């Protein structure tokens, strides 16, 4: 799930 | 937590430094069609996508629910956020739709894309005839965030939610109460404002489901895929 | 013009005497509880048309104008009269006091639907939604739903909320309860947006899969 | 016409 990306960073 | 501690000044402040720039589109004129124009649109929703995100992140409350949390309300909430944004920055443009700078257009081009092309046209018209605030459009902005996706996610959990939507009606109030507008006033304006957000769901929802018919026909972004596959 | 002249108590009491019935179904197998809710929701659509005329302010619009209005908001105004009688029943769902369901026979096709509708009686019943509050958000809905696809019906939708806030200043909330309870209010209209329209293209997805009311497929083929 | 603009009538 790359919206799990950006969302920790 | 903390968001639930700042004034109304402070929150008007703190959604407005968090505002998402307006970007430009890959537009290159002197050529003219349909799915180049929704390649462009793709394009251009798939860079402001992450642009939100950070925004989101910004957005008093956001941060203090759980990941997955973050997720769903994003998932729920991402095309009526930018078509709130789109119509906001197509304000001063009548008759218009200011997708980017360089990327105005009328009903004419978009030709079941007219439909949705008027509601927002229409949309844009009620902000303008409201003379809608920079400051009370960063509010239903993010109350959009956290209240689209709240009824379809002993958790809650829900209730903090809830807890922010209230600050930030208050925050709307002690906008409308600045501007010098009396207390039935600021009641009818809050009503105007929150009933406008019922027609950018019908819109998104209407959106959504043109985005999902082509899906078996033009590319879209790999996030745009995880938004639309999670909705 | 006779709309904006009402007190807030003649607003009150003009839409209370103007609520419909409650009507019965015909006493689940798939294709039967959809004829069943077809069959309830086709004889509550008569009723709703002349509810409608009693809204303050509705008579006032062109005949073409109440048509749009009706076309757009039918299903919205169906769901929140479900999600309203279904209060005192958490976790069911009360489409006919013989009719009365929880999520585990609407999964026979819907169950998204049912969840969403039950998530809206939850929040109502955490709210504590009264029955004058509940006819003005119907009322709402009529006339805020189709109004941009005017003035007039701005002028009226104002008049019903200095209608809820006159109720609400009467409970005895303070000013910063009555615009917070105001504005969490209209917020779930949203929400009862979003199942309507969930709750569209299903319909739409089941007309040309094949039977329901000729009403029925007027509301839908204009929709 | 439709058959909703005969009910608004009656
Ligand atoms: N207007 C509009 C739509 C946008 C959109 C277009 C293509 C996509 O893949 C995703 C979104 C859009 C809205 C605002 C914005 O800032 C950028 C793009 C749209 C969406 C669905 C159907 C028709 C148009
Ligand atoms: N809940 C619900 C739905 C209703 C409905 C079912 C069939 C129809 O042909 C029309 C409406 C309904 C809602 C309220 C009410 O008092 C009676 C019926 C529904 C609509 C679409 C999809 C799923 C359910």
């Amino acid at each position: 799930k790359i919206l799990h990306r950006l969302l920790q960073d | 937590s903390l968001a639930l501690s700042l004034t109304a000044d402070q929150m008007v402040s703190a959604l407005l430094d968090a505002e998402p720039p307006i970007l430009y589109s890959e537009y290159d004129p002197t050529r003219p069609s349909e799915a180049s124009m929704m390649g462009l649109l793709t394009n251009l929703a798939d860079r402001e996508l992450v642009h939100m995100i950070n925004w989101a992140k910004r957005v008093p409350g956001f941060v203090d629910l759980t990941l997955h949390d973050q997720v769903h309300l994003l998932e729920c909430a991402w095309l009526e956020i930018l078509m709130i944004g789109l119509v906001w920055r197509s304000m001063e443009h009548p008759g218009k739709l200011l997708f980017a700078p360089n990327l105005l257009l009328d009903r004419n081009q978009g030709k079941g894309m007219v439909e949705i092309f008027d509601m927002l046209l229409a949309t844009s018209s009620r902000f303008r005839m409201m003379n809608l605030q920079g400051e009370e459009f960063v509010c239903l902005k993010s109350i959009i965030l956290l209240n689209s996706g709240v009824y379809t996610f002993s958790l809650e959990e829900k209730d903090h939610i809830h807890r922010v939507l209230d600050k930030i009606t208050d925050t709307l109030i002690h906008l409308m109460a600045k501007a010098g507008l009396t207390l039935q006033q600021q009641h009818q304006r809050l009503a105007q404002l929150l009933l406008i957000l019922s027609h950018i769901r019908h819109m998104s929802n209407k959106g959504m489901e043109h985005l999902y018919s082509m899906k078996c026909k033009v590319p879209l972004s790999d996030l745009l895929l995880e938004m639309l596959d999670a909705h």
